[PDB]
This record gives C-alpha cells, structure tokens and sequence, in this order.
C-alpha cells in the first residue's frame, strides 16, 4: 500500500452543459452579477420550458412506440420486440437470430437509451449532452454494429418524433435540429484526444478523450488583443487580477498599479510581461510571499502563473533552490519564462486555473491540487506538496491512524487537537488495521511492553512519572485506634492519593464545587478500590462534559486512553474496539472497558493509580528538542575537551 | 534521427551529451549498414508490397468498394494506394535515421483529424497498416523483420 | 469591437446628437434582419464541420499545395489550415450575428497577413480557400443569408491580400 | 532597468495534440535585459523566428546606473 | 450590446453560441422594437427631462447653485445642463443596445477621477439622474418606464 | 535609471579613473541643491492633483478636445488624460530627485511619440498641458525649483514632438 | 533541428521520392566519420572550461576590449562574454555532432546578429574570438575533426558579419 495520503476531496465533474449552468457559470467565472445578457438567456429558456415540457412528456409516453417502429425497419427475420428491455445509404438489414441475444439487448437498450438522452437534450435545452455522448461513438461501436443501419435508426425516429408530435414550426424545429445534431456527431468519427504532454523529464505526460473536455465546463480565456475596445480590455484586466491575486482586488481595496495596466492596454508589453511584473510588485510580495514560508509561497506561485500545483518532487526541489538563490524575482521569473508558460498561455492569453475538466490530471498530486485551487488555499500555511511528496517515498510516519489532527499535544492537562478548518494542516496517511505504532516508554528501554511483557507493570525508577499507590493503611481500617487519636499519621498519604487520581482523569487539579464527595469518602472508608474511584471519577458528568462532548468522537477516545491508561492507542485494533462500544453502549461503556482492560490490570492494580507510561515521538520531541533540557549528545558530535600540550 | 533526440534532451538540460548518451550515437552509427539495407529493399520493390497490402485490406474491409463507401471512383482508389507508397516511404525515413521522429512529424503528429476531415476512418486505416506490416515484414529476413517490426507497430499505436 | 446598433451610436456619438431618423431607420434594418442572422448561424454551427470539408474539397484538394514542396504536405502541415478555415469560419459566423466587420480586424486580422509570410504560407491559395467557404455556406443557408455572409468572408481575404 | 523591443513570432508545436485555442504568435514586446537570455532561448528552441530587436531603454556600452 | 456579450463569452469558451445563447438574441431582436420605443419618447422630450430634472437638483441639493459650489452665475449653470443631457443621451444608447454597455464605455469608465478633477461631488450627479429617471417615468406608462429606469439605475449605482 | 551622482560614476568609469576634482564639483553641486530638490518634491506630493487640477482647467478645459468628436471627450480617454499628467508630473518629480532626465528618457519616453500617432492623441494641445503644468508648478514652490522641473518637463516636450 | 542524416531525408520529402544512391552515398560518408564525431564530442565536452580560456587569453585579453572603454571591461559584461562563448563552443559541437549548421541556423543565428548591433558589441572582436576557439579546438581534438569544426565555426563568424 502507499504511505501517504494528498487527501481525498470530493471532485464535481460536469457531465453535460445546460442553459441555467452555461449562464450562471459565465458570471460567475467573471465575478459579475447576471447582467442584461445572462438573464435574457435564462428568460427565453424558462418561457420555452413549458413547450420543452411538453416535448419531453409525448416522447416519454410514445417512447415504447418509436422505438418499435425503428427496429421493425432495421432488423429483419422475426420479431426484435420480443426480448424488450428518408436517405439510406446502402444499409443491409440485420438478422435477429445471426446477430444473437446478447447483441440484440445491446441494440435494442440503445435506441431507447439515444431517445431518452434526446428528450434529456430538449429538457436541458443545450444539446452538450448529445454532442458528448455521440462523438466518440462511432469507433467503439464499428467493432460489432453496423454504422449504415444506425443513421437509418435514428433517421427514422427523427420522422418518428416529428409525425407524432406536430404542433408548431416553433416547436418541432427543436426536436429536428437536436435530431440533427445526433445524426452529425455519430457520422463523426472520434476526434484526436488531448495530448498534455510534460514540460520536462520530471513531469509524466497524459491524454484525455475529446469528450471530457466537452462538457466539464470549459474555462473562459481572455487574451489582450491591441485593438480591442476597453470594456473588454478591463475584463481582461480584472481576469488577470482574479487570477494572480485569487481574488479581483481592484473592485475589493481599490488595490491596482495603473503604471502597468497603461502598458498593456497599449500594447508595450505582453500579458506574459505583466504576469512577470505582476507577480515581482510589492501588491503581490506582501500578500502572496509576506505571510508565507518558501516553501508554500512557491506552491501558491505555482497556481498563480502556470495555473497548476507542483507535479513531482523534484520540481519542487528545483524551484525551491531557485527561490532561494534569488528569491521571489527569480521564482517568478523561472515560471514565465519556462516551456509550459508559453505552450498554454503564450504571451497573449491570461493565465487560467487548469484542473479536473480542463485537461488530464495525473494520480500524484491529486487532492494537494484540490485544495490549492480552493480559495481557502492561501490560509494553508503547511506547505502540502514537498510534505507529501517526500512523504511518499518514506514509510508511514509517526501518526495516530485516524490522521495527524487525531493526536492530542503531550501536555499536563487541555485536550488540545489541530483543528481541521483552522489552519488546514491534516495529513492523511494509509494505516491499515494491524498497524502497531512505536512508543517511547517514559521509565527504562528496556522495560517495554513490546519487547518485554513481563515488564509491564514495573515501576519508572526516576525515569518517567511518579506512580501512586494505597501503600499505607487507610484510616480507621482497623479498631485499633480507638474513638481518638487525632493524629493519626497515615490521612495525608491518601488525600495526596486522592489528588493524584483527579489528576489522572482530570489533567488539572478541580475546583470546591466539582470534586465527587461521595467517591472520596468510600475510598478512605475503603469501601472501594482505586480502580473503582478512578472508574468512578471517569464516569463523572463533569469528564462527560470537558473533554467527551466538545471534541470529535475518536479525539475524545484517544484522549481518555492517554489518560486513564496514560498510553496512546498503538492503532487500528483497540480504536475501533472502543469506538464500537461508543456507537452502541455509549460513552460510560468506553471508560467501563478501558479500566476493566487486561492491560490495565497489569500496569495498575487495585491501588495503583495510572499514571504516563508512554509517549509519542512527536511528543517527547516538544519535551526535549527546546533550547533547555536538550543533552549535548543527542544529534551532535561531542568532541572532549582536553587542555593542550603545549599548556 | 536519434543524434537530434539526444542534442535535444542535452540542449534541455543546457549540457554536453552524457556519456550513456554518446554511446547511444556509437551503437547506431555502426549499425548503420544494416539500415542503408532497409531501403533499397523496400523502395524498389513497393510495387509488390503495395499491391499485396491493398488487396489484403479491401477482402477485410469491403466497404470502401461497395457503394456508400470512400474509394469509389479511380481517381479516389489510386489516392489509397498513394497513402500506402506514402507511408512505406516514411517507415523506410525512419528505420533510416533510427527513431520516430520522420515519420512523426510527417505522417502521425496531427493524422487523426487529417482523415476525419476526408471522411476516411482512422479505425479503417489502423488495420491498413498491419496488412502493410505483414505484406512487408515477409519479403524481409528474419533478422531484418525485428528491426523494421516495431516502426510499423508504433504507426498502429497512434492511429488507434 | 462593435455591432451595426454600436456603430451607429458611435457615428453620432462623434457629432455629441440624439439618435436622429438618419439613425434610427439603420436601427430598424439590422433589427428586420436580425430573425434571419440568427437562423444562419445556426445553421452554420450545425454544420459547422461540413463547410471546411467541403471547401477544402473543390480548392486545396488534388493540387498542387498538397503535393510535396508546398505547405500543405504534411499531416501536420494540413491539420494546422484546416483549424485555421475553422476559425476563420466561426469568427465570421461571429460577424454577421453582430452586423459588423470591425471583428475581423480585431482579433483575426491583426497580423495574419504578415505571420503567413514568415512561416512561407502562400497567400494566393488561402485567399482562394477562402472564396470557396463562400459558394459553400451560401447554399447551406440562402441566397440571402449568403450575400450578407459573402462581405465578412471577402473582409478576411482582402485584409490577407 | 534596460529593455528590449523584441519581435518575434513563436508558433506552437502541440497545439495540434493539445487542442488548445489558437493564439497570436506574432508580437512586439518589451522584454527586461535580466530576462531577456533566457527569453530569447525560450523562442529558438520552440523553432521561433526572431524579426526585429531594438535596444528601446537604456544606453548602449553603459557601466553603472542599469535598474 | 447583448449582441457583442455574445460573441466575447463566445470566444472566451472558443465555441459557437448555444441554442440557449442564441434563444437570447432572438428574444433581444424580436423584443428591439419595444426598446426602440424607449428612446424615441425620451429624445423627443429631451429638452423636457433635463429642465424638470435640472431645477429639481437645485431645489433638493441648494448647495451646488448656492455660493462655495461648483453652479455660479450661467456658464457653471449651463455645464450642469448640459453633463444631465449627455447622461440622458448615454442613458437611450444603454436602451437600444439592451445592455449597459454603450453607457460604460462612453461616460462611466473612471468617472469618479473625471469629476474629482472638476470638483464636482459624485453624489451630487449620482442625484441628478435620480430625478431624471423620476421625471422619464412620469412621462410615459409604468410597465415601459420599469425597463427605463434599469438602466438609470445602473448610471445612479455607480456614482452612488 | 542614472542619477546625478551614477551619471559622474558612469562617465569616470568608462575612461577608467579615479574621481577627480573636474568631476567632483559636479557632486558638490548635487549635495548643495540636495536640499531644494527634497523640499521641492514635498511640495509637489502635497499638491499631485493640485498641479493637475489648474493645469487641465487653463489649457486642456473648454476646447476642441474636450468636445464631442475630440480626444478628451469620453471620460474614460478624460481619466486618462489625467493620469498622463500625474505621470508627466511624478516622474519629473523623480528627475529633480535624481538631477537627471534619464527616468524620463526611458520608462516615459520610451516609445510615447509612437504612441500618440497610432491611438490619435493630438501631441501640441498635450504640449500645452505640459506648459500648462510647468506654469502652475513653478508658481507653487518658487522660480528655481520650477525652472529646475521646466528643465525635465521640456525634455517630455521635445521627446514627444 | 535539421541533421544531416535527416538533411537528405527532408529534401527526398520535399521531393516526394525515396532516398537514391546518389543521395545515400552522402548518408554513407556520415555513417564511417561517424565515430571521429562522437570522440571529438567527447574531447571538447571534457575540457569545455580549457578551450574558453586558451583562446579568450589568446584574442581578448591584454587589449582595448578588456580595458576601460571596451564592451568587455566591466565583471557583468566579462561573464557575459565567457557565457557567450560557452554557449557558442556547446552549440558548435551540437552542429559537429548533427554533421549539418542547421542549429547554429536556428538556436544560434536567429536574431544574435542583431542584438549584437543593439548593445554595441563589436562584431569584428566576436569573430576574432571565434578564430581563437577554432585554432584551439583544432589543437586539442585533431587536425582531421578541427577542419571539420572549423567549417561550422566559420559559419557563426559569417552569420554575424
Ligand atoms: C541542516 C541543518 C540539516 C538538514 C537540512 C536539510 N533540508 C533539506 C531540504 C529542505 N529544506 C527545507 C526547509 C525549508 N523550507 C522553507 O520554507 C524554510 C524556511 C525559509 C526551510 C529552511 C525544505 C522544505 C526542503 C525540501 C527541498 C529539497 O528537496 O531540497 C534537506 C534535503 C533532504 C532531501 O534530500 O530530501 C536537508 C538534508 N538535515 C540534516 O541532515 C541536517 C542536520
Ligand atoms: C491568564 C494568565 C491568562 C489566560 C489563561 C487561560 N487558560 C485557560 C485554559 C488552559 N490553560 C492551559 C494551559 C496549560 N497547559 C499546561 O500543560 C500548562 C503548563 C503546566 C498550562 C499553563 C490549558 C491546556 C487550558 C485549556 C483548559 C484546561 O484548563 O485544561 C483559559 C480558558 C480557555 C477556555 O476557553 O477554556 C484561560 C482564560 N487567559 C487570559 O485571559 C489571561 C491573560
Ligand atoms: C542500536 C542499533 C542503535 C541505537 C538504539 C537505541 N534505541 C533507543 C530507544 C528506543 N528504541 C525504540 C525503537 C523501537 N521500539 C519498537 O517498538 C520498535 C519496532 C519493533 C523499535 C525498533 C524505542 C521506542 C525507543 C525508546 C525507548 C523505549 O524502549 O520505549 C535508544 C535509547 C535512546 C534514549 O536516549 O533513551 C538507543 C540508544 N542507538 C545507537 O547508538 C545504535 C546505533
Ligand atoms: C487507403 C489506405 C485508404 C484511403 C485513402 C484516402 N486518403 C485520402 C486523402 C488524403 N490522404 C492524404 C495522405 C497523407 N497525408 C499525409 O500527411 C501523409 C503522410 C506523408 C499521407 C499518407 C492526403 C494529404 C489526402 C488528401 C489529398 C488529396 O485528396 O489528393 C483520400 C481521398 C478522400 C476522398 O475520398 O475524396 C483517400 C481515398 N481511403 C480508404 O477508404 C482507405 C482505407
Ligand atoms: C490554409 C488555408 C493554408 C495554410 C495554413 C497554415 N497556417 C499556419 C500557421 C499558423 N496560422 C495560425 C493560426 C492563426 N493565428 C491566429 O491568431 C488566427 C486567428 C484566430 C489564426 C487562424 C498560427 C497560430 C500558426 C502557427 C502555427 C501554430 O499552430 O501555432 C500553418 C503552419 C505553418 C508551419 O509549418 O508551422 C499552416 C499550414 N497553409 C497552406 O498551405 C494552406 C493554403
Ligand atoms: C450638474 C449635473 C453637476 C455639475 C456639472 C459640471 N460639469 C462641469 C464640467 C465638465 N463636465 C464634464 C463631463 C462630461 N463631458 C463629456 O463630454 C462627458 C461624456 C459624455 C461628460 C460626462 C466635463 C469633461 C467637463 C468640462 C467642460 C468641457 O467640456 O470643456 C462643470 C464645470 C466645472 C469647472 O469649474 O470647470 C460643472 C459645474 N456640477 C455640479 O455640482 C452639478 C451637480
Ligand atoms: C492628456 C494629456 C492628453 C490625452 C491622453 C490620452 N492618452 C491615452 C492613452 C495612453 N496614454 C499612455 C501613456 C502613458 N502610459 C504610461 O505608462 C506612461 C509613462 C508612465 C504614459 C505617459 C499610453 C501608453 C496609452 C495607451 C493605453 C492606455 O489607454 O492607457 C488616451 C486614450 C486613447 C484611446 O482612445 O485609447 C488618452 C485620451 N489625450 C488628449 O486629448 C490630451 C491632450
Ligand atoms: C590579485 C589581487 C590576485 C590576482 C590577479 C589577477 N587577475 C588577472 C586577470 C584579470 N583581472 C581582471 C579583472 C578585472 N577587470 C575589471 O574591469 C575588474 C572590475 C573593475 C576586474 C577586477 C581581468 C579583466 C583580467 C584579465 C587580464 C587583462 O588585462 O586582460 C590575472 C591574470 C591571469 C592570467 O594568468 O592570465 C591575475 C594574476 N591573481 C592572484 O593570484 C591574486 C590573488
Ligand atoms: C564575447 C564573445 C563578446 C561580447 C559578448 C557580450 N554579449 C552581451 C550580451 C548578450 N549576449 C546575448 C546573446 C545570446 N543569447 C543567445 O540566445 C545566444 C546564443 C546561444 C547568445 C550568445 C544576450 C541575450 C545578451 C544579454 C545578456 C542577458 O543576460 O540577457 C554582452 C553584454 C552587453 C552589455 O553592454 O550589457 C557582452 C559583453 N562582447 C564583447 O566585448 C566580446 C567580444
């Protein structure tokens, strides 16, 4: 299996075009609300769409009707009707019995499935869903059908639809030239498919076939032209604001350098030349390279100029050592003037953002590019591709399986989790179930429970935490000391205990009207054991309510496995044990199950309070990797000190 | 030529070719009397292959005779075979300067919708091929087939 | 760019006068005729692979250009002029549904006569190529539609000569 | 900062295979003198022609005070 | 025009206008007689509208007419006249064209540093065609003035 | 682009010496009027659309240009022309900041003659606003700071006849 | 770029017509001098830093060019130089490679000849500096592949004159 993750966001391809998605989309795409043009375009639709009701209702009843009528003409010997699921060029018709059952159900759903895209054309009233569908028919369908026998198919059902129907020249024009559309795109052959070639050896080079790239929304592309009136002009202008800034800053902050737009307009320099000094601007540097570090900058440059994410590892390795050579200047200046600027935009064409629908995309950089082309990209300060990128070649890291944001920071007390939608740092990796992640024992090395089992119940001898137990007699065990004895010895030994058990559960010490009273005085009595108390203070409403109820489902068990167990959970096996107890018992079951555990027993017994008996390395890294409490001999050469010989 | 691709793939990097690369040179360049063999096989004796290529191709396809076809008139029917002493043409430019580069930019970089706007079908042409192919490959040697087999079978791979 | 309704608010927009009957019955025209540039250009985005065909068929066809020596050899070569007969087609269909030539001049003939000479492309033919859309189109849509159509499509190969 | 008035025409190799929209190849452009090395390699190596450069910013044989 | 929106969309997606496109200019053409009829009430009554219009901002805002503004005496007066006849002038091109075109690339585009240069407050002007439109309306009937006033809005909107 | 003291720099190091006391004077007359060029600029950025305001109102204002069928009719050509001047203006600024008129000679005048010709920009009623302006910047500050920017503002004169 | 190997292919294309033996015999000649090709390559690829010096030292330095008032005094223009004649030695063993001065045609003379004249650079010191790469070149390979490098060395040194 794969290592890492890029992520997984949902991708929305465009199927086929309608009027209201081709007029939205079109506003949309420029920013604008619709204007005189765009709701003319919808007004002419939605007063037609009562006739295209109509149109679709008669096909869809008659449509058992037509289809009968077409494959009694076609098909010959027989009757084709049994297993129902004008200009001849010199078709022969087809045996029912030579060209067998399973070929036959294939032709016979076709002809239904081509009227029922056909009333689909009408009812969207953009005939994209045809032009899609039927282009690249043709070719796949040569192998075992013949072409001469299909024109003749739908030829018939265009007089077939036409005679039925009959209203108005207004109204049956619709259906004729849709008719016509289909017959047009199956006696077209399949055109050439979209070559992306890669700009360089780094880069693996993708086809796409001329039918995608039909329907998914083509992206509007604006060109400065010299002559062009300066309405136009400034929507190119603007376009090219929206796509460097993301955004159309001009319109939001009055934010705009006339100095260069003067330039262009007139035609002194290329709108390959204003990207270049667009992208080097201070407008550009404080917004888009200021609050980023190289590394994410880079990325966000990426979308800016060449209009897609970093494609391979060693791209972003090259064009990382370029801006750090040079800098931003540099950056930007190795982005325009590179191979791919020029074989897509050229020097006339704004840049645009080329994704899903508008060529091939490559199974690498999948969801790092998703979220690059959102607008929430540039709040992304984790850079996404070299982390993922290198990521890929390395084993699965040092993560809880549930992903990164899954693991809490290794602190006294606070479930605190990196937050999804706050900085977006989530970094998915492939864990599969028996999936054991390595912890570092707090006391001794050697006294690991993966190694050694045995060990595990022993105690951390000045290594890890400190370990409480209800060593010394509890008072008024025994009738001993008899009605007094005010001073008996053995009463802040347990009361410290006490306080050590809220501590567990709780990470901070609580407040007078929080304590459990109840629980307190049973254990002193010694009506229950320390396992029940800390069971107890577990079930408490107030454990329900700081650290169950505000976080995430899992978050909240991995959190409370890390503090009653004082242990992350080492994956898949014992999380999904506990999550299946939290769907159906609940959340006091979760807490049951994690004190009533095997290893639980082992490492705390009856009077044994828990206590942090394993880390994660990322935490133990946020302990000693500071300035202070680092030894001189970690990750660092010691050369001895000695006085020379000469002194 | 392969000499082109590996200045180019050098001139890319802004280098002087690599030393896997001037050896690349020297294995071609040595071979090289075997490729001037290649030509003069093919292109004087064309008359055979294409009459055997073409005759193959329209027992297969009887489509393009029978009416509602492509090639109907003499005129049109002497064109298919102009394609068929075109293409044997630039397999024999490629064998010769040793890549796909000849008959790339000649008869496969854009060829899909050369025919598609000639009504002649590229799932029809893509079987013309390989009758040419095995009309061609059985004059040659045995030895020499292998050679001249995979620049026949790269025209396959672009058409369809 | 403009429209023959922009054009003639920027023929009196010049003088700084009020949309005059000299105005405003060239309004009337454009706007009688507009039902019937609407139809042929939906005739012609239809068919809109046919035309180019067609006109390659009865000009470029069996010639001289397409045989070796000239610029229409190689299936790189007449890929490229058949795409160019495309947009110069569509850029057309775009003239006649505005009312006005400026769109040529525009985006297309802004140094198509001059980049032609660079590559080598011979003007003669491709003018020639050009005056073949026009008995081609001209009998998709009318009579008519084709005269209006014909003054677009002799704009380009004028500009070219 | 020294600039070039740079004319050239740069056609495209993949539009074909790419199916992309045409563009305007021909153009007269100025191009900055840190830029232009790697500008003027970019055209020839497409199969670009260069027409006319014009040395329109800037004095030719200056020392210092360049951007 | 919705006729040049066409065609720039058009070529911006590189593809023929849609049946749903050209629906659009069918109904803009078939629908041009009706916005014909627009203009042709409010260039006969032109000398009507800016009058009524014209005292009507001295009436509200008395400031400009009023010493410190930019109206003094009859040639400062006459200017003010004649800038309300050019936006009711730029106000009939919107109506003919059906979009807010002819209005944008003529006298709006950088209007705010146009009067920033003259001094004149762009509330002020932005008031003007406010009263002009209520005038244009009281003229002719309700259901044709609704059309009117949409593209008066636009001029007010903008110098708002 | 070379300032006054790079224009001395440039000049000793293409004979290839040393700063001299032929060459030095001309630094010491930088640093002497250092002091009137700042104060000068201070002046002239507190009144950017000041100078502009006046310039436009006595020369540009009220004629042929500013009437429909000129070039200053349109706001959109009227908001440029203002920001032409406020270039005109920021970048003579610069020039007396630099004590050179290289600035001028290449991110203003670099191909603005060509310019003027091609979009039909009258070049001797621009001519007067830059007069109009040298008038208004001269009266603002005092006689020798506004000969000093007359100086770079006759070079965008000449430059553009 | 246009070998020689693909020289006689391309102009069999041009003419329609397969390769004869009169066309062959050249293919023949590039197929035996072949080897001498690759090791010549192989010489100057390894000492590519040498050459530049042997032959900048021998023409361009201890004159007027390096000196003050030459194109070639100041350290920016000095790496300019020695990039340059980097660039023409690299591309002058492409050329050597291919057998065919289609390279330095395209991806050397294609508008150097002109930028040259644009800057100022003194063509008949460029040249000088050319011969000086040659008789190095000739000096370290051989005799027998220097005359051959020389052919497209001579090339560079007429394009730019
Ligand atoms: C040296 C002290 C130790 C070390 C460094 C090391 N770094 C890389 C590679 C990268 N460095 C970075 C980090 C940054 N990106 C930023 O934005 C910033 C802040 C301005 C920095 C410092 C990144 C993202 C990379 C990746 C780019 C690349 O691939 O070079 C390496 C190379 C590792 C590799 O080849 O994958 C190294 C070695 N590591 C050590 O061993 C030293 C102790
Ligand atoms: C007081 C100076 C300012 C302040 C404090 C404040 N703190 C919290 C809550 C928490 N404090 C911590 C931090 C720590 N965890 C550790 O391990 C240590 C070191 C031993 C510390 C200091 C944590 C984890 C929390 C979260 C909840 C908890 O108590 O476990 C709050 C409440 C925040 C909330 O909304 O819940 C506050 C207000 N804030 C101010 O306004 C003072 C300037
Ligand atoms: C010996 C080859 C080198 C070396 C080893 C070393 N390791 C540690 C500490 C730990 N080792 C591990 C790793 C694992 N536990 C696992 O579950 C697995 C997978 C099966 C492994 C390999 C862990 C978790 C620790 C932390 C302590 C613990 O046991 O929980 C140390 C001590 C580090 C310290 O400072 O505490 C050492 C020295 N180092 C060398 O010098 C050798 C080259
Ligand atoms: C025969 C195998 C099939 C066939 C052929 C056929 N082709 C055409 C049209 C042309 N084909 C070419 C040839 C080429 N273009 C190139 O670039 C190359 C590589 C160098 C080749 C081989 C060209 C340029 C044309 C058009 C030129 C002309 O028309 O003279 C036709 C004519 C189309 C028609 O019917 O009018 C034909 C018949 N037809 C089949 O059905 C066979 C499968
Ligand atoms: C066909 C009628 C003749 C022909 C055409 C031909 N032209 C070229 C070169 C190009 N033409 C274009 C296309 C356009 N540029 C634009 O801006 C427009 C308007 C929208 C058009 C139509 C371009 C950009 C090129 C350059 C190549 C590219 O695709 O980028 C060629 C190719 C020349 C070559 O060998 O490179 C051809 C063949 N030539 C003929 O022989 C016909 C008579
Ligand atoms: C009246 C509504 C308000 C007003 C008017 C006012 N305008 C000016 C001066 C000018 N107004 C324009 C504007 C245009 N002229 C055009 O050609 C166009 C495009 C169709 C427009 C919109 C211009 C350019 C001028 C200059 C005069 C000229 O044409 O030469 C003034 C005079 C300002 C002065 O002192 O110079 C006035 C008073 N001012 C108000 O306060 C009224 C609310
Ligand atoms: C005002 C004094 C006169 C006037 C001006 C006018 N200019 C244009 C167009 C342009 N102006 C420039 C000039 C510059 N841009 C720069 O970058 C610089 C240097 C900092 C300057 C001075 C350019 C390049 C253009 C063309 C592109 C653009 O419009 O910005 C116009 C518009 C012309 C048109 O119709 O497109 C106008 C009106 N016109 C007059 O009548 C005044 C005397
Ligand atoms: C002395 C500190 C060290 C040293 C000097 C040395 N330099 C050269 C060669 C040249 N030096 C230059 C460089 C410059 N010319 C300029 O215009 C500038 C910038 C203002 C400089 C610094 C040049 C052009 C030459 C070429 C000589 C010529 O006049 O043509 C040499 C000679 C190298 C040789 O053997 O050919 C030497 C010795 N070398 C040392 O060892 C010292 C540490
Ligand atoms: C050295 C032989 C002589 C010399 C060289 C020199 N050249 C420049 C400037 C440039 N040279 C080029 C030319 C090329 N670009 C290409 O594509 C090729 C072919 C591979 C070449 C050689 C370019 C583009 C420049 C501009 C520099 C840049 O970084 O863009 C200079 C500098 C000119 C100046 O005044 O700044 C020099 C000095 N001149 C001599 O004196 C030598 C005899």
């Amino acid at each position: 299996s794969v290592k890492a993750s890029g992520g997984s966001s949902l991708a929305r391809p465009q199927l086929y075009q309608t009027v209201p998605v081709s007029a939205i989309s079109q506003a949309e795409q420029q920013d604008r609300f619709l204007e005189g043009s765009e709701l003319n375009e919808l007004t002419a639709y939605f007063q037609s769409g009562a006739l295209r009701l109509e149109i679709a209702e008669t096909l869809t009843q008659n449509a058992d009707l037509i289809v009968s009528r077409a494959a009694n003409r076609i098909f010959t010997g027989g009757s084709p009707l049994s297993y129902l699921e004008p200009i001849p060029p010199g078709f022969r018709p087809i045996n029912i019995a030579r060209y067998g059952p399973s070929n036959m159900q294939k032709s016979l759903r076709d002809m239904s499935w081509f009227l029922r895209y056909t009333t689909y054309a009408i009812v969207a009233g953009d005939p994209n869903i045809i032009v899609v569908n039927t282009r690249g028919l043709k070719e796949v369908i040569e192998n075992a059908c013949s072409i001469d026998a299909t024109i003749v198919a739908i030829q018939e059902m265009r007089a077939a639809s036409a005679d039925y129907f009959r209203n108005n020249a207004q109204a049956k024009e619709i259906v004729l030239q849709y008719f016509d559309i289909l017959l047009s795109e199956f006696k077209a052959p399949t055109p050439a498919n979209k070559v992306r070639q890669g700009p360089s050896n780094d880069i693996q080079g993708l086809e796409l076939p001329q039918s995608y790239f039909n329907a998914a929304a083509k992206r509007q592309k604006y060109a400065m032209k010299p002559g062009l009136s300066a309405l136009e002009k400034n929507a190119v202008i603007k376009a090219a604001y929206r796509q460097i800034f993301e955004r159309d800053i001009t319109k939001a902050y009055s934010q705009s350098i006339s100095y260069l737009e003067s330039q262009v307009r007139n035609g002194d320099i290329s709108m390959k030349e204003f990207v270049r000094r667009l992208a080097k601007s201070p407008l550009y540097r404080k917004q888009f390279f200021e609050p980023f570090i190289n590394s994410r900058a880079l990325e966000l440059a990426f979308r800016h100029i060449l209009g897609r994410g970093p494609s391979s590892r060693e791209e972003v390795q090259k064009y990382f050592s370029i801006v750090s050579s040079g800098g931003l200047p540099a950056l930007v200046d190795a982005l325009v003037d590179s191979q791919e600027y020029a074989d897509y935009f050229g020097e006339e064409t704004v840049p645009y953002l080329r994704g899903l629908g508008v060529e091939a995309q490559e199974c690498r950089n999948w969801g790092m590019q998703q979220d690059l082309f959102s607008y929430s990209a540039p709040f992304r300060k984790v850079p996404q591709f070299i982390t993922t990128f290198a990521q890929y070649d390395r084993p699965l890291p040092d993560q809880h399986v549930y992903g990164s944001g899954n693991d809490p920071l290794e602190i006294q007390f606070g479930a605190i989790f990196p937050k999804e939608t706050r900085n977006p740092s989530k970094r998915p990796a492939p864990f599969n179930k028996d999936t054991k992640r390595i912890l570092i024992h707090r006391g001794p090395a050697v006294n690991n429970q993966v190694g050694n089992p045995s060990a595990v119940g022993e105690f951390p001898g000045s290594l890890g935490a400190k370990v409480f137990r209800l060593n010394g007699g509890l008072p008024g065990a025994k009738v001993g000391k008899n009605t007094g004895t005010s001073v008996k010895f053995g009463e802040s030994s347990t009361q410290a205990l006490i306080r050590a058990a809220y501590r567990q559960v709780f990470g901070r010490d609580l407040y007078e009207g929080q304590r459990l009273s109840v629980a307190e005085i049973q254990l002193e009595n010694g009506d229950i054991s320390v396992r029940e108390f800390i069971k107890r203070l577990a079930k408490s409403e107030l454990f329900l309510k700081l650290y169950w109820a505000p976080h995430y489902v899992c978050k909240a068990i991995e959190y409370m496995h890390r503090r009653l167990l004082g242990r992350p959970t080492y994956g898949r096996q014992e999380m999904n044990q506990y999550f299946d107890i939290a769907s159906k018992q609940g959340f006091y079951a979760v807490v049951e199950a994690m004190i009533d555990s095997k290893e639980y027993s082992d490492a705390f017994g009856e009077d044994t309070v828990p206590y942090e008996r394993y880390l994660t390395p990322g935490g133990l890294q946020m302990r000693s990797a500071r300035v202070g409490s680092l030894r001189e001999d970690i990750g660092q050469r010691v050369d001895k000190e000695v006085t020379p010989r000469f002194v | 030529s392969v000499v082109s691709q590996v200045i180019l793939q050098a001139d890319d990097q802004l280098r002087y070719p690599t030393s896997g690369e001037l050896k690349g040179i020297q294995a071609f360049l040595t071979t090289g009397a075997q490729r001037i063999r290649i030509a003069e096989t093919l292109a004087e004796n064309e008359k055979k292959i294409v009459d055997q290529a073409q005759k193959q191709l329209f027992k297969k396809h009887p489509e393009y005779r029978a009416p509602g076809g492509n090639a109907y008139g003499q005129r049109q029917y002497n064109q298919c075979l102009r394609d068929y002493g075109w293409y044997l043409r630039l397999v024999t430019y490629g064998v010769l300067a040793g890549n796909k580069e000849p008959i790339e930019t000649t008869g496969l970089i854009g060829v899909k919708e050369m025919y598609n706007s000639l009504n002649v079908p590229v799932p029809g042409m893509v079987d013309a091929v390989t009758v040419l192919k095995d009309a061609a490959l059985g004059l040659l040697s045995a030895e020499d087939a292998n050679e001249t087999a995979p620049y026949f079978d790269y025209i396959i791979q672009f058409m369809s | 760019m403009q429209d023959a309704i922009t054009a003639v608010i920027n023929s009196a927009d010049v003088q700084g006068k009020y949309l005059d009957g000299a105005a405003m019955d060239k309004l009337k025209s454009y706007f009688a005729s507009g039902e019937l540039r609407v139809r042929a250009a939906s005739v012609i985005s239809a068919n809109a692979a046919t035309i180019v065909k067609e006109a390659v068929a009865k000009s470029l066809l069996y010639s001289d250009v397409t045989r070796p020596g000239g610029n229409m050899y190689t299936t790189r070569r007449y890929a490229a002029c058949i795409r160019d007969l495309d947009y110069y087609l569509r850029y057309a269909t775009y003239a006649m549904l505005a009312g006005d030539a400026s769109i040529l001049d525009e985006r297309v003939l802004n140094g198509l006569k001059e980049t032609y000479n660079s590559l080598g492309v011979p003007i003669s033919s491709t003018v020639q190529a050009i005056q073949a859309i026009k008995e081609v189109t001209a009998s998709l849509v009318g009579a008519d539609a084709g005269k209006e159509m014909g003054v677009y499509l002799d704009y380009i190969c004028s500009g070219l000569s | 900062m020294r600039m070039f008035r740079i004319t050239a025409c740069v056609p495209s190799q993949t539009r074909i295979r790419t199916q992309r929209e045409l563009q305007n190849t021909y153009f007269t452009k100025l191009v900055p003198y840190d830029n232009w090395f790697r500008e003027q390699q970019r055209i020839m190596k497409m199969g670009g022609k260069i027409v006319k450069v014009e040395l329109a910013t800037g004095r030719p044989g200056t020392n210092a005070g360049l951007a | 025009s919705i006729v040049t929106k066409s065609i720039v969309n058009a070529d911006a997606e590189a593809r023929y206008l849609s049946p749903g496109e050209l629906d659009r200019i069918k109904a803009f053409v078939t629908g041009g007689a009706a916005r014909l009829r627009i203009a042709e009430t409010l260039t006969g009554s032109r000398e009507t509208i800016v009058k009524q219009a014209g005292d009507r901002l001295f009436q509200k805002r008395p400031d400009i007419v009023s010493p410190g503004g930019n109206a003094y005496g009859e040639e400062m007066t006459a200017t003010c006249l004649r800038d309300m006849d050019y936006y009711l002038r730029l106000v009939t091109y919107g109506v003919v064209s059906g979009d807010v075109t002819p209005i944008e690339e003529i006298g709006l585009v950088g209007v705010r540093e146009m009067y920033r240069s003259l001094g004149t407050p762009i509330e002020a002007v932005a008031q003007s065609v406010r009263e002009m439109k209520e005038v244009a309306s009281g003229l002719m009937s309700s259901d044709d003035a609704a059309e009117a006033s949409a593209y008066f809005d636009f001029v007010i909107g903008k110098m708002s």
